[PDB]
Parts: structure tokens; sequence; C-alpha cells
């Protein structure tokens, strides 16, 4: 029952110290090789860092070198991955494994733990600015209303339609990041014979900055 | 460095069809001493960590399914899924450990293939509220459209417009396996109100003219 | 040895 359990990451400002810890369980931490790898929001595996059983050798990506440290425990089966002057490029999940093969070179890793994430960013808690969105004839039977969230931080924004009453073509686009901030959109398609006539309002409440707006969508008045 | 290189980055398949995918190295991961290939298989579900399936190439890790195939020499290898299932949609990577640093692929999704269906576009010109605190998104709605394979974009006054784009896509919807993406045209109240007639225009196989929905500044 | 990752 091989257990990595990894904690330290969490927000943190460009050029800021930040440690991740690894408890190691189920196995004996002494026989094997422990190492870190990090994906990045483009959900792109990269190799950080491989210590020796003995902690006598240490091996770190190109990139990070002179600014991660690598620290090994063998009395409480438990390994420190030290990053300092952290960069906008190290926001990543980063996740303790074991190595495997022989005593010499790189290998595979069977074993991964949950992964700790890290975000470095200069972004204060941002509230989010809530826009409707309304068609500028009713051609098609269906009409499509839409809700921007717009220049939040941090992450998540819960996104809903009355209040989950609108369940049924809705589609939620992930966030993007744009000038240090979050910006995501959410369309709903509903019939024709309802809106205007019956009420759509766009539900976006950020937990971060404890905001909760209820966006009515009201069609474009031209006079 | 070695850099691995993963063919394709998305994978239509349907349940129970054999499924392959490519991974090459720029250099050669056979150890001649051993005759060994230095290459690893990781499936990722959303959500989880990645899990191996099979390293030195062929040699699959216990547990893992019989159907996961390893297969490949040199600088070429090859995960084979015979009768794939829908419990392997997930994403695929490779690693080679033969020298140091250890590097992945760019990674390879394995998504449902279904029946093409062209897509929904909708475009929302900039709210009023929005354009009283000095800003104008432009948004644009793709949904409902396969495969992923999309061309969208932004022509202000007859000129495409590259500067302050943003697009987000979906992941592949779990009742209908279809696409949606959002783009939106980002720029300052001042610069809305320079020009009039915006377009949202996109490119799909679906359609061999591209779909357009437009608006003018002062029309409604 | 040269590149280890497990002492003896
Ligand atoms: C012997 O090779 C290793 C690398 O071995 C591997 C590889 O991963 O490249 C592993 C596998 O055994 C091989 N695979 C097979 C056989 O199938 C694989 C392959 O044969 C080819 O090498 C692939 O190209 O090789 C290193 O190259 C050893 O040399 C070391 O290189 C590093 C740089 O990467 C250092 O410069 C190191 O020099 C020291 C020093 O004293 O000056 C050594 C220190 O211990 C090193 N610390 C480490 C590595 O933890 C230190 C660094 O400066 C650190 O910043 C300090 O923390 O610098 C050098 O020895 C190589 N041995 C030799 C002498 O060739």
């Amino acid at each position: 029952e091989v257990q990595l359990v990894e904690s330290g990451g969490g927000l943190v400002k460009p050029g800021g110290s930040l440690k991740l810890s690894c408890a190691a369980s189920g196995f004996t931490f002494t026989r094997y090789a422990m190492s870190w790898v990090r994906q990045t929001p483009e959900k792109r595996l990269e190799w950080v860092a491989t210590i020796s059983n003995g902690g006598s050798y240490t091996y770190y990506l190109d990139s990070v070198k002179g600014r991660f440290t690598l620290s090994r425990d063998n009395a409480k089966n438990t390994l420190y991955l030290q990053m300092s002057s952290l960069r906008s490029e190290d926001t990543a999940m980063y996740y303790c494994a074991r190595r495997e093969g022989g005593q010499a070179g790189p290998a595979w890793f069977v074993y991964w733990g949950q992964g700790t994430l890290v975000t470095v960013s200069a972004a204060k808690t941002t509230p989010p600015s809530v826009y409707p969105l309304a068609p500028g004839a009713q051609t098609n039977s269906m009409v499509t209303l839409g809700c921007l969230v717009k220049g939040y931080f941090p992450e998540p924004v819960t996104v809903t339609w009355n209040s989950g009453s609108l369940s049924s073509g809705v589609h939620t686009f992930p966030a993007v990041l744009q000038s240090d901030l979050y910006t995501l959109s959410s369309s709903v398609t509903v019939p024709s014979s309802t809106w205007p006539s019956e009420t759509v309002t766009c539900n976006v409440a950020h937990p971060a900055s404890s905001t909760k707006v209820d966006k009515k969508i009201v069609p474009r008045d031209c006079g | 460095d070695i850099v691995m290189t993963q063919s394709p980055s998305s994978l239509a398949m349907s349940v129970g069809q054999k499924v392959t995918m490519n991974c090459k190295s720029s250099q050669s991961l056979l150890n001649s001493s051993n005759q060994k290939n230095y290459l690893a298989w990781y499936q990722q579900k959303p959500g989880q960590s990645p899990k191996l399936l099979v390293y030195f190439a062929s040699t699959r890790e216990s547990g893992v399914p019989d159907r996961f195939i390893g297969s490949g020499s040199g600088t070429d290898f090859t995960l084979t899924i015979s009768s794939a299932q829908a419990e392997d949609l997930a994403d695929y990577f490779c690693q080679q450990y033969y020298s140091t640093p250890p590097t992945f692929g760019a990674g390879t999704k394995l998504e449902l293939k279904r029946a093409d269906a062209a897509p929904t576009v909708s475009i929302f010109p900039p709210s009023s509220e929005q354009l009283t605190s000095g800003g104008a998104s432009v948004v644009c709605f793709l949904n409902n459209f396969y495969p992923k394979d999309i061309n969208v974009k932004w022509k202000i006054d007859g000129s495409e417009r590259q500067n302050g784009v943003l697009n987000s896509w979906t992941d592949q919807d779990s009742k209908d396996s279809t696409y949606s993406m959002s783009s939106t045209l980002t720029l300052t109240k001042d610069e809305y109100e320079r020009h009039n007639s915006y377009t949202c225009e996109a490119t799909h196989k679906t359609s061999t003219s591209p779909i357009v929905k437009s608006f003018n500044r002062n029309e409604c | 040895v040269t590149g280890i990752r497990i002492e003896d």
C-alpha cells in the first residue's frame, strides 16, 4: 500500500519562497530514489529534481538549477523540495514520485502522489466583473444567451443559470489568463418563445472575494 | 536533452477498435549492452495523477490491462490499445529515461469518435455595463461542433485582427461528444468606438464556406 | 559509477 502525500504548495508571489513536503508510506524509503515531477497548466509533464536514497547526489532540472534545493529525511520518510526565486514559469502541479530502475540513470515512475498545486502570481484578490451577453431577430428556433466573467483572482468562480434551473444546453468554457487575471464565459441556449419573455439570470459567485452577482440578460436597447 | 514527439495530439476512437499511438525521440533509447529500449508510457485521467502503463518499450506493469501493447525500438515507439474501451479515454504520455533529464512528450488525447456536427456560432457585442468601465469584450460562441479542429477568426472592418484575442476550449461533452469554443476580443472602449463592422468567422470541415457572424456598432 | 542514484 505505497502512499505519497504532498503538501506545502500554495499561492506565492514571484521571487517568493515555498517548500513542498512529501510523506511516504507503504514501502522502504531508504531503498528507493525520490523525484519531483511537475505538470504545467498546459498539461505538460516536466521532471524537476531527483535525489538518491542517501541524499548524497542530487539531480535537478536545468531551468531550475540554483533555485530549487532537494532534501531527504530518511528518519521521517519525508521528501523536501525547497523552492526559491519562484517564477511565473514555476506555477504547476508538483507531483512526488518514486524512482524505479537501477542505481544509475533516470527511470520510470510507477507510484505518483496526488500532487501539490503551486501558483506563482503577483495578482491581488480581485472580484470578477460580470457582463450580460445579449444577441444583436429570432432567426433560428433557439436563442443563445451568454455571460462573461472577467478580471477575477484567484480561482474558481461558480457560474450557474437560474440557480441551476437551466442545466441543459449550458456551456461553461474554462478560464483564461489575461493580465494576471482570469476570464471565462458561459453560454446558455433556450427556446425562442421563452426569452425575452421569461427571465434568464446568470449567477456568478467568487468565494475568494466573497462576491455574488446575479445578472439579468436584457435584450439590447437601441433607442 | 532529448525531445519526445507524440503523434497525433488528439485521437478519435470508437469503443472496441484497435488504437495506435506514436512516440519518437531525437536520440536512440537503445542500450546495446542489454538490448533494451528506455521508454515508458503513462495514462492520465482528468483530475488524477499519471499512471504507468508500459516501461522498457514493451514491458507491461502489473495491473495494467492486457489490451495495452508496447512496441518499438531505437528512436520510434508505439503504444497500441487492442479493443479500446470507454474507460481508456485519457491522456497518454511517453517518457524516455535513457539520458538525463527525463523528458516527456506533449501528450496524446484519446477522444470519442462521433459524427460531424457544424458549430452553432453566436456573436455578442460589448455590454453597456462593460462600456461604462471603459472596456469592450466581443464574445463569439461556437457550440456543439466536431471534430475539434476549428479555425476561428476576428475581423474588424474587413481586416483580420489578432491582438487581444483569447480562446477557450471545453472538454468533449459526456452526453453528445461535441465541442464548444469561446473567443473573446478585448479592447478599450475608445478602441471599440473607432470601428463599425465586427465580424466573427470560423472554418470547419462541416462547411466548405466559412460560417460568418457580424454586427454593426450602430445597428441592432 | 557515473550518475548514481542508489548508494551501495
Ligand atoms: C556519467 O554519466 C552521467 C549521466 O548518466 C546517464 C544520463 O542520464 O545521461 C545515465 C545512464 O547510466 C546512461 N544510460 C545508459 C547507459 O543506457 C546515460 C547514457 O549512457 C548517456 O550518458 C546519455 O547521454 O548516461 C553524467 O553524465 C556523469 O557526469 C556528470 O555530469 C554532470 C552534468 O550533467 C556534472 O557536471 C557532474 O560533475 C560534478 C562535478 O563534480 O564537477 C559532479 C557532481 O556530483 C554533480 N552533482 C550531481 C550530478 O548531483 C555536480 C553539479 O555541478 C551539481 O550542480 C552539484 O550538485 O558536478 C558529472 O560528474 C558521467 N560521469 C562522467 C565523469 O562522465
